[PDB]
């Protein structure tokens, strides 16, 4: 181990998952999408535990779609990041707690600022210019460092996430087929199908 | 707690709780729908009562349950929010375990069977 | 610890060392081991000290409320009482009891309740640490109807070689005297005992 | 396993069942447990069998070396010296456990041994699974001044308590008779009480029954 | 991860009239893996047969040891080793180890060159020796085994009717059995000569 | 156990064998791993014996349920999320399952869905699952085109079982077959390894690792 | 520590006829390496010609057996006396042992009766519930010593047409009900001779179109 | 979780012709010491039939109150109560093998194996056993703990089978029982030379013996054993 | 177990049951626990028979050596010997020896090396887990300078209560009466000392 | 777990052994070479535990290069895998074992065939058509069950191990970074070096 990385630019944040789903020798799938819309300004990227991962994920995108329409309104990236948070809090003291790690990239409009959130399983919350779960935090967070800039344009941003994944291709122990892109701003969540060689 | 039976059979076999709740239905403000060749439409009336109003805050007649299916009512005005959050929730439920939007008539029959509930 | 309860001519004779050990440290040398809980029912005590308590201080309540509604207890009323008690909480309990009393129907009777929480009727009874050393020299001495001296007799020899053997047991001889008569308090320093 | 050790007045006899087990499996229905230490000294164990089996060859090849030294019949106490020192020195590690018995040039001996190095003296003694059965059948039975025959009977008798009540004997009873008169006597199967009862069918394959891929004859000597 | 078991594969041994059989199945696996096809667990010294079950490095150097130590025999006493002298070699070769044993589980079988009747023998991996006049097996099909010759055999077999029972034994023991099978191996034994036989069998 | 389903140009390949273990021993070698939940809809079973086959027959029953509850048929998808969900509730009460649910819809078209009692449910066109998965793999990956014809997408199937009851200790026994159509599951017979691999090394020319 | 599980021993055999099945236990109850009893069924008629064991641990065999004949009464009592046929017999067994699942029975089960065309049926059960009908089934202590024995003399396997260099195999045929106690006697004979846990009787039922019928063979006792 | 205090050891029992003999010492031990001699091991319920308890002790007094309910609640509003509604061992059986099986069944057991003999109505024997783990058998024989191992093999000489039964009077079966007795006395570190004795029998009713002791020991040839080997004096 | 060994007036007296269990089976219910190391110097073992008859073989040994050096070892140097090999090897051994011995110069002594390897010259002692239940009787009975047919008596006494209260004692008692006149083997019966 | 393959054609052996070299979170090294020539006509591929993988391999390089010198000859595939064997099986029961798998393939000389043996830490020796060690083994077999052939030209064993690498780069947890073939005939050892963009 499940590659998910994030990094906040200017006028977007950019989320990027891991493909790969393996159980034990076996590599089951190579096209997984670690990730659930909450609403259409705010993306969560997920990694952990085997089933706990994708039942949070719509848990919490049932609780925000439900919102959406009760209130016919879009919460704040910041919003939904502390109802995530909570959820977590809550959980680690359960009987069963889930094990999951997540990232929240959201467009504000009241703002009209991107926002990315890390949360870990324990409710450790943090807003932050770039994140990351997992190991490759220990790769990726040093690059960012001298690499990243505050306004950084999309494409920049993903020229950045490129040399982030070119230097987990050659440093993990573990393959793991390479990274679903998405990109959140004003206009949304959209994904860039062309990655693996692009 | 209280559960002591206030809707009940009448001598001549109706249910009196009942018949009075269509009652209040029938001094509510009137609702209509129609269906077009593709689309439906839905109308209700505001009362007159009272003028000084904000519209932009005050609830309004129609709601949205989900994304693709609305509900309008004529009766008790709070009785109608008590329907309208279990169906916003039931709809949600349904996309998750059956990871698909509720059909209106799967919606329908659930606050059918929500209002039959409190019948009995 | 080492405790004992002897029947006699005119009834029974609980006697006790005096000495409670947390490790090799003597956190109390004075302890009073013997305890009422009716007028003329008493036990001793060995095991946990707050689980004995605990269930001595029940025992008190039942006893109490018995006696407000049918009347004085028999001792086996006591008993049985302790029993239920130690036996239906066996896995949280460590605790064994002697039970001591007197009535003017059945005279001095002794029950002994051990760890399991099961129940024996007997002439006289030993218990605690200390009592182990003492099974050789009370079956030999013991005598059905004996008299008040010789049962005080008895019971001062027989603790004082529990005394002298079990680190855990020690300080004074208490004993508690139950007849008709009456209730009767005596106490014994190592001073005497010792030279015995 | 069932072995027993009983005194009669003019010897000594020792008995045991005849099965070997593999945890819950028969492995011999037939195997001898009475081992030789030398021709007027027998032995019968228990435990770790390869143990059993090591333990009184080593010592029966010693006593054989210490009598040609020594121009003298091998004593009892010598074979139980060696064998209690040995298992001793081996702290339990070696499992025999064993009654030992003989004739010698000093009288009769009964003696068993356990795997740590223990030793005890007895006129009756039985070890082994089956040393419970066995023993309820001694202390029942068992008195001073047997006859020859009597202590056959009973040390045979004590075997099959074994055999009908453990399950971890059964098969046959073998005995071995130590006289101080003559020769000691060895009598390999002296009951019989197990036969298997004949099969109700007969399983011989009509020939050719079995798929063979392939065939060669081959090579002994050169 | 119990060393008996690594492995898997099976040896079993019957006595008939004036003949003896040694049969094995040919599964060398690495637990759940089956790896070889064709590793074989039967020997011969002269003409005394080893069948060898358990940790298979260990079947390899036990082969090895005694190939090497009845060559020096040969050499020494000028005559080929008989079964029941190669027995108590193999017995206290094993006990030798004691406190460290070989893993396995050895089958002896042939026919004495000078009296003429057919031995098997087995032993536990410290030694021990079963002594069985009808059959002897091994492996990590035991239990299946026992139950196969306990009901096929009989006495006094002729070497051909022999064949059948032992192949039997062995082919149905084998298929009850997740380590052991992939392949078998039979060896008839007559004084005079050697038929060596692969059995057609299921391949899971 | 191995099991398979894989998608192709002309529906659905589900392919299982029947071998069942404890410990080492050989508990039977005729078992059903596959479960014909409605005549559109397969359920395949490894891991627990008894934890599949008393839950996919369960499954079976809430399907039936949903059936007659909106006079349609279950979904795939649906399908498998109940199976899915159950199994999340039992999480750490040592469920053990693999399992396949595979099948066809008009919505949906030809469908697979693996799911296993960690509560993971993936869609996806190729799974393996069981002891023997890595040697069915093998083979099926190896030799797999969208194109296949319905004669060798079932051939390749029945070879990559095949070759893992060869290969796993804890597979083998015969394969059974089903092709999953718009139609749709048609059931293509039980085939005994016994004689299976013989036929196969004879008419293949491989099996070059066996004597014989 | 408190063990709620022991072990009974105990081997149980069903065969399935065309019109008959057979269902046969040893009558022998054992714990560690002592016998409780020589004689004590675990093969019982459980009512609708149906019949049940459940080996292992007799305690909860015993509570299973109860718990099945009770389903039994309450299946008539809710369904105007129906007949409970085999099939729905194993599918019922199967709740009550899933029922356990996290604190399971411990023991191996078969049930034998005919099926719904009159044909002898064979079911059994792992501890929880798996369940298979089968041509026949040993379960039990020395069930790996007996079933393939069956799968040889039952199902004919790895035998085949003399000559035909085997291709065609011994045809399956069925077995009439002398042939099937033959086996079955066979197979406990065996079975007592290699398994220290089976032995001391034989009881065999018999179930066909006029009910169930008993018998019984002395086993060796050691 | 949960462990025996203070035990009582072997119970053993047989049938005879006409009924069942049952036998266990009086001592309740603490371990290793011999803790109390006036243990009354035997409990007859009604007067036909007799359970015989060991293990713990604790739980032996409970299985008595248990017992002396049973017949107190089988009386109420039953006039045939001391006729043919009278508790049958049958019965008295049943229920204790359920309570030790629920009690097991959550984790909590009596710690005991018990025995039960008696006579049936229609004159029948009855003898049958249960532990702590509902684990129930019958035999003609039957035995607790040493009991098992040393007292079922001399018993088993007498009757070896059900044809053994109407041949096996009174006397030859009390005598195989105070034989097994002395076995157990001599070899079982646990016993006592004390014991009751009940034989239930479809003629003579219940027969209770209290204060039996094991006579006629061997003990004499002890003066011949010297030393563990070598030593001569 | 219990032994014991008593000095009196003419020399000293060795006493033991002979009960050998393993767990509550009676392995050997005649053992005869009084060993001769030499003529008169004798002792009595507790704790692992392995143990304990290797040490008493090596004394033995031992002292017949010294025999053939120098003369008769005094009761002292057996026991030193026994002492010796206790502590050195205390991590392997499970030994709890009492050593007693008649010599002239020093009439009858008696040394207990318990468990540590230790030494303790008494003028009696008590021994293995039979013991601790006659720790007050034998305190309160022993007197120094006993006739022959006291000491006797003392040993019956204390012996017949730790056979009494102990589960792992029993059998029949065994003494050996050491002095000037010689050696002299005593054994008395159930039937005689349960009565006592 | 270091990827070691083997197949045996008819003229020829082909040893593939995977690049990587992997401590904890990171890959050191993208490019080892996992085999030793112990003789012109015997190469030994190894993979295990780290440190002992090589000491090993070192050892039985001299001591076999040492006796080619000590008799100015070569000795024959199998009598070079008995030597490892009996190593192999000395050292499982010393202080502390060796823990290396093995594949030794060689041309035989004076038989003209090629030979492929296998062999285990323990000392388990098998001589196969084809092997491998580790995972990989249990996608590669049955791989191979299917798709070879006695009688293959080099060439074509080139394309069975094609296969079987990209079988492997498909299904396997971890990233191996490709292999190194070598084949083993009557001329030799040649390394094919330009098989990872071939
Ligand atoms: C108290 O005794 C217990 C308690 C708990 C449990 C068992 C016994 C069980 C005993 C038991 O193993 N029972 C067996 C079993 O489940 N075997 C498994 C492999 C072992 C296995 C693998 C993974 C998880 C559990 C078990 C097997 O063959 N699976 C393939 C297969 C798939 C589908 C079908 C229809 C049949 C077979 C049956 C065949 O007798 C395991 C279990 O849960
Ligand atoms: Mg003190
Ligand atoms: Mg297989
Ligand atoms: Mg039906
Ligand atoms: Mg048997």
């Amino acid at each position: 181990m499940d590659i998910i990385l994030g990094i906040r630019v200017q006028d977007s944040v950019i989320l990027a998952s891991s493909k790969a789903v393996t159980r034990g020798i076996s590599v089951l799938k190579d096209s997984d999408d670690k990730t659930r819309q909450l609403s259409p300004h705010t993306l969560m990227s997920f990694a952990g535990e085997a089933g706990d991962t994708v039942q949070f994920a719509e848990y919490i995108q049932a609780n925000i779609q439900l919102y959406s329409i009760r209130e016919d309104y879009e919460l704040s990236p910041q919003a939904v990041s502390s109802f995530v948070r909570q959820e977590l809090a809550k959980s680690i003291r359960s009987r069963r707690p889930y094990q999951v790690n997540v990232l929240i990239g959201g467009y504000d409009k009241k703002k009209n600022k991107p926002e990315l959130y890390q949360i870990d399983y324990l409710g450790t919350k943090v807003e932050l210019p770039y994140g990351a779960h997992g190991y490759s935090g220990f790769y990726t967070f040093s690059l960012l460092d001298h690499h990243y800039r505050p306004d950084m344009t999309t494409e920049e941003g993903l020229d950045l996430l490129k040399l982030c994944v070119q230097e987990l291709e050659k440093r993990m122990p573990m393959d793991f087929k390479g990274v679903i892109v998405k990109i959140v701003d004003k206009d949304g969540i959209r994904q860039v199908d062309d990655f693996q060689a692009q | 707690g209280y559960d002591r039976a206030l809707s009940i059979f009448s001598p001549d076999g109706h249910i009196f709780q009942v018949e009075y709740a269509l009652e209040a239905v029938k001094r509510g403000t009137c609702a209509v729908g129609v269906k077009g060749k593709n689309c439906v439409v839905l109308g209700c009336e505001r009362r007159s009562t009272l003028k000084l109003q904000d519209t932009r805050i005050t609830p309004s007649k129609v709601s949205k349950i989900d994304s693709h299916v609305v509900l309008s009512f004529s009766g008790l005005n709070a009785d109608s929010r008590i329907l309208i959050e279990k169906a916003r929730v039931e709809a949600q439920s349904h996309r998750l375990t059956l990871e698909d939007p509720v059909t209106v008539e799967y919606l329908t029959r659930y606050v059918a069977g929500v209002q039959q509930r409190y019948t009995q | 610890t080492s405790i004992m309860a002897v029947t006699f001519k005119d009834g029974v004779i609980l006697g006790a060392d005096s000495r409670t050990t947390t490790g090799a440290y003597i956190a109390n040398r004075v302890t009073d081991k013997l305890t009422r809980v009716h007028d003329k029912i008493w036990c001793c005590r060995s095991g946990s000290a707050a689980d004995t308590q605990a269930i001595a201080d029940i025992v008190q309540y039942h006893l109490e409320l018995y006696t407000s509604q049918y009347g004085t207890p028999s001792t086996e009323t006591a008993a049985s009482v302790f029993k239920e008690l130690c036996y239906e909480n066996k896995d949280n309990l460590t605790a064994g009891i002697i039970v001591a009393g007197y009535d003017d129907k059945n005279k001095g009777e002794v029950y002994t309740i051990p760890l399991g929480g099961s129940v024996h009727k007997l002439p006289y009874a030993i218990a605690g640490s200390g009592s182990t050393f003492i099974y050789g020299y009370c079956d030999k001495n013991f005598r059905e109807n004996m008299s008040k001296e010789e049962t005080v007799d008895f019971i001062k020899h027989s603790l004082s070689q529990a005394i002298k053997w079990d680190g855990s047991s020690g300080g004074v001889i208490r004993m508690v005297v139950l007849t008709a008569a009456g209730v009767e308090r005596l106490i014994f320093y190592p001073d005497e005992y010792e030279q015995l | 396993t069932t072995i027993v050790g009983v005194k009669f007045n003019n010897g000594v006899v020792i008995a045991a069942d005849t099965r070997s087990t593999q945890g819950p499996i028969v492995a011999d229905k037939n195997c001898a447990k009475l081992h030789r230490i030398s021709p007027k000294i027998w032995c019968a164990g228990a435990g770790t069998a390869a143990d059993t089996e090591a333990v009184t060859q080593l010592i029966g090849s010693n006593i054989e070396l210490h009598s040609l030294y020594t121009s003298r019949e091998p004593r009892v106490v010598s074979a139980l010296q060696m064998l209690k020192q040995h298992l001793f020195k081996y702290q339990g590690h070696i499992g025999a456990y064993l009654i030992v018995a003989g004739v010698d040039p000093t009288g009769s001996h009964l003696f068993s041994i356990h795997a740590h190095g223990s030793t005890d003296v007895g006129y009756y003694l039985s070890l082994g699974s089956g040393s419970l059965a066995a023993m309820a059948v001694l202390e029942s039975h068992w008195k001073q001044d047997l006859t020859k025959e009597e202590a056959i009977k009973l040390a045979s008798d004590a075997i099959q308590a074994g055999i009908w009540n453990d399950l971890g004997s059964g098969s046959n009873v073998d005995v071995c008779v130590m006289e101080i008169g003559k020769d000691a006597e060895y009598l390999r199967n002296y009951l019989t009480p197990n036969v298997r009862e004949e099969k109700q069918k007969s399983y011989k394959f009509p020939r050719g029954t079995t798929a063979v891929l392939k065939e060669s004859i081959v090579n002994i000597c050169d | 991860s119990d060393p008996s078991s690594i492995n898997g594969g099976i040896v079993v041994a019957m006595t008939g009239k004036d003949c003896v059989a040694i049969a094995c199945d040919l599964r060398l696996g690495s637990q759940s893996l089956g790896v070889s096809n064709k590793f074989e667990k039967i020997f011969h010294y002269g003409h005394v047969f080893l069948g060898i079950t358990g940790l298979a490095t260990d079947v390899t150097t036990l082969n090895e040891m005694f190939r090497y130590k009845t060559n020096l025999y040969k050499l020494k006493e000028e005559r080929a080793i008989e079964p029941e002298t190669f027995t108590q070699l193999v017995s206290s070769s094993l006990y030798e180890r004691r406190f460290g044993p070989y893993f396995v589980g050895p089958v002896v079988a042939g026919i004495n060159s000078k009296s003429g009747k057919p031995f098997i023998a087995g032993f536990d991996l410290i030694g021990c020796i079963d002594e069985a006049k009808d059959f002897i097996v091994s492996g990590t099909a035991s239990d299946q085994l026992f139950g196969m010759c306990e009901s096929l055999y009989e006495p006094n077999l002729e070497p051909e009717d022999l064949f059948e029972t032992i192949s039997q034994a062995l082919l149905n023991a084998a298929d009850r059995d997740a380590l052991s099978g992939w392949g078998a191996v039979v060896y008839i034994i007559k004084k005079d000569e050697v038929v060596k036989r692969y059995l057609k069998m299921r391949q899971d | 156990t191995t099991t398979l389903a894989f998608r192709f140009q002309g529906g659905i390949i589900v392919a299982v064998d029947s071998r069942a273990t404890a410990g080492n021993w050989v508990a039977s070698q005729t078992v059903k791993k596959v479960i014909e939940i409605n005549p559109f809809l397969l359920g395949t079973m490894a891991g627990g014996a008894a934890d599949c086959q008393f839950w996919e027959t369960w499954l079976g029953s809430q399907c039936r349920l949903h059936e007659l509850r909106e006079k349609e048929r279950i979904s795939v998808a649906a399908a498998s999320k109940i199976l899915s969900n159950l199994v999340y509730q039992y999480k750490g009460a040592g469920l053990s399952m693999g399992t396949m649910i595979c099948g066809y819809t008009r919505k949906e078209g030809p469908t697979i869905y693996y799911v296993d009692s960690d509560g993971t449910r993936l869609k996806g066109d190729i799974f393996c699952v069981g002891s023997g998965q890595t040697f069915a793999y093998g083979v099926l990956d190896s030799n797999y085109k969208w194109d296949l014809s319905v004669e060798d997408a079932l051939y390749l199937g029945k070879r990559s079982i095949l070759a893992a009851a060869h290969r796993d200790a804890y597979s083998g026994g015969s394969v059974n077959l089903y092709h999953v159509t718009e139609d749709g599951w048609i059931y293509h017979g039980n085939h005994d390894v016994g004689e299976l691999f013989w036929k196969v090394k004879e008419e293949e020319g491989s099996f070059n690792n066996v004597i014989g | 520590q408190f063990n709620p599980y022991g072990d009974n021993g105990g081997t149980i055999l069903g065969i399935a006829g065309e019109d008959f099945a057979v269902l046969a236990g040893d009558t022998r109850n054992i714990t560690d390496y002592s016998i409780n009893s020589r004689y004590e069924p675990k093969v019982f008629d459980c009512g609708d010609n149906i019949v049940m064991s459940a080996n292992g641990f007799a305690a909860d065999g015993d509570a299973l057996v109860k718990r099945f004949k009770n389903s039994v009464k309450w299946y008539h009592f809710d369904h105007n006396d129906k007949k409970l046929s085999i099939n729905s017999a194993a599918r019922n067994i199967q709740h009550l042992l899933y029922g356990k699942r996290f604190f399971p029975y411990y023991v191996h089960t078969i049930i034998a009766g005919l099926d719904e065309d009159g044909k002898g049926a064979v079911y059994s059960f792992d501890p929880v519930g798996s369940y298979e009908r089968e041509q026949c089934r040993a379960g039990g202590a020395a069930a790996s010593l007996i079933m393939p024995f069956l799968d040889n003399q039952v199902n004919f396997k790895n035998q085949y047409e003399p000559g035909t260099n085997g291709k065609v195999k011994k045809p399956l045929k069925y077995l009439s009900v002398e042939e099937v106690i033959k086996l079955v006697r066979d197979s406990f004979t065996s079975a007592t001779e290699r398994h220290i846990q089976v032995g001391d009787g034989l009881e065999i039922l018999i179930v066909t179109k006029d009910g169930v019928r008993k018998e019984f063979y002395e086993l060796k006792r050691d | 979780t949960q462990q025996p205090i203070v035990t009582g050891t072997s119970v053993i029992s047989m049938k005879y012709d006409n009924g069942v003999i049952i036998a266990a010492d009086n001592l309740g031990s603490y371990g290793s010491l011999l803790r109390f001699n006036g243990v009354e091991r035997l409990i007859p319920v009604g007067d036909n039939t007799v359970v015989g308890i060991s293990g713990d002790i604790s739980d032996m007094q409970h299985i008595e109150r248990l017992l002396k309910d049973l017949v107190t609640e089988n009386a109420y509003d039953n006039p045939l109560a001391d006729a043919e509604e009278a508790l049958e061992p049958s019965y008295i059986f049943e229920y204790l093998a359920t309570v030790m099986y629920q009690r097991r069944s959550k984790m909590n057991p009596l710690w005991n194996a018990i025995i039960v003999a008696g006579v049936q109505s229609n004159g029948d024997q009855f003898l049958r056993y249960v532990n702590l783990l509902g684990v129930t058998y019958s035999s003609p024989t039957l035995a607790t703990g040493f009991g098992a191992h040393m007292a079922n093999p001399l018993l088993r000489k007498v009757v070896d089978r059900e044809s053994d039964i109407p041949k096996t009077t009174v006397q030859v079966a009390e005598e195989a029982i105070v034989n097994a007795m002395r076995v157990l006395y001599y070899r079982d570190a646990r016993s006592s030379r004390n014991f009751s004795l009940a034989i239930i029998d479809k003629n003579t009713g219940l027969t209770f013996k209290k204060n039996l002791q094991v006579e006629n020991m061997k003990w004499d040839f002890a003066k011949d054993i010297k030393g563990y080997g070598t030593q001569k004096i």
